[PDB]
């Protein structure tokens, strides 16, 4: 119809979560909060693994002294970034 | 003698192949804006439906698109509501492409709706803008 | 349940944004080319309806397509990026056309924009009629119809 028009447009995107990470699974607070364990009785970070699933450091150290495992995956837990 | 509805037909009919003197009788449409009640509505409504038109090109649409918005808050906020509604809804089906202007109608018409003290529609109007699956 | 013409063979790579090394690291404003924000948009959308949570971020600089020239003397069809087909496409108004109007429809960052001149003037699709195509005001540039294709693909890629 046009003078110049377009046949064939191969795309490329990228697709990520909405919501990565909102609340330690732990602590049940937000990733951003002091961890409870904090908030109760004092640097609070956020710990992810090879899962990127981003528990709270201190969470996360409280429950690998116990299991070894991701709480939500249940699957070997390695650190990465922090 | 209704030579409005004539001119309306010439310009969406006209192939606007020059492109280059249509920004003298563009300033001169812009300040004919004020034509009280409803016929100011009415036109509005057509000037946005025949913006919002595949076949314009998205290289003026956008800027007197955003003029237009700038412009809107000057008229009274009842009638505002309703344009604005209306707006949103015509470029409903061509967002990505309008992301600047429906952003900036969102806001002003969740301003004005706070004005009202009506919480829940200025949120959900909020709520609208995408900020994060937004192009 | 209604026709749906979209008026492009479309044809998506989605990908992880976390394993992909790719990303959006570059601030470039490209304004999306007309003909193919119906895909863009039914695409968003079945992929709404299809996973649940999720959100796109179209890589602009990474996927290409196919311009087809059929009555300026039948010269085949031309492969090119979004980046270098939305000039193409902004191109349709005249011969010729101002940096001005280039940045007000594709939207593209100066540096993006000045790859794209560069790598159009290295397939000699584009032309300055003088050696004016530094930094200023003017930057008329003009078709060159005359120096068609030789091959057909002509599948430039570096
Ligand atoms: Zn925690
Ligand atoms: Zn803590
Ligand atoms: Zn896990």
């Amino acid at each position: 119809k046009k003078r110049f028009e377009v046949k064939k447009w191969n795309a490329v995107a990228l697709w990520a979560w909405d919501i990565v990470v909102d609340n330690c699974a732990i602590c049940r607070n937000h990733i951003m909060d002091l961890c409870i364990e904090c908030q109760a009785n004092q640097e609070c970070t956020v710990a992810w693994g090879v899962c990127n699933h981003a528990f709270h450091f201190h969470c996360i150290s409280r429950w690998l002294k116990t299991r070894q495992v991701c709480p939500l995956d249940n699957r070997e837990w390695e650190f990465q970034k922090y | 003698a209704a030579a409005v509805r004539q001119d309306l037909a010439q310009l969406m009919n006209s192939s606007g192949s020059h492109k280059d003197l249509a920004g003298k009788y563009r300033q001169i449409l812009e300040k004919a804006i004020q034509l009280s009640g409803a016929e100011q509505l009415e036109a509005l409504k057509a000037f946005v439906e025949a913006m919002v038109n595949e076949n314009v090109s998205l290289v003026i649409s956008r800027q007197l698109l955003t003029d237009f918005c700038t412009h809107l808050p000057n008229l009274p906020d009842s009638t505002a509501k309703e344009i604005y509604h209306f707006t949103l809804e015509k470029i409903q089906p061509r967002v990505i492409s309008f992301e600047e202007q429906v952003a900036s109608i969102r806001q002003h018409l969740a301003s004005i709706y706070e004005k009202e003290e009506d919480w829940r529609n200025a949120a959900q109007v909020l709520v609208g803008i995408p900020l994060e699956t937004g192009q | 349940d209604t026709v749906i013409d979209l008026g492009i063979s479309f044809q998506i790579y989605v990908l992880q944004a976390g394993a992909w090394p790719l990303t959006q690291a570059p601030s470039s404003t490209f304004a999306i080319p007309q003909e193919l924000e119906k895909s863009v948009q039914m695409f968003e959308l079945f992929y709404s309806q299809h996973f649940s949570g999720r959100k796109l971020t179209w890589l602009h600089y990474l996927c290409t397509g196919e311009v087809k020239m059929n009555y300026l003397g039948k010269p085949y069809v031309a492969m090119v990026t979004t980046y270098q087909m939305a000039v193409l496409l902004a191109f349709n108004n005249s011969e010729t056309v101002s940096y001005k109007e280039l940045q007000d429809s594709t939207q593209m960052n100066e540096k993006e924009l000045t790859k794209t001149i560069k790598s159009l003037l290295d397939v000699k699709m584009i032309n300055h009629d003088s050696e004016k195509e530094d930094i200023d005001a003017e930057s008329s540039f003009s078709l060159n119809m005359n120096f068609s294709s030789k091959r057909t693909k002509f599948k430039i890629t570096t």
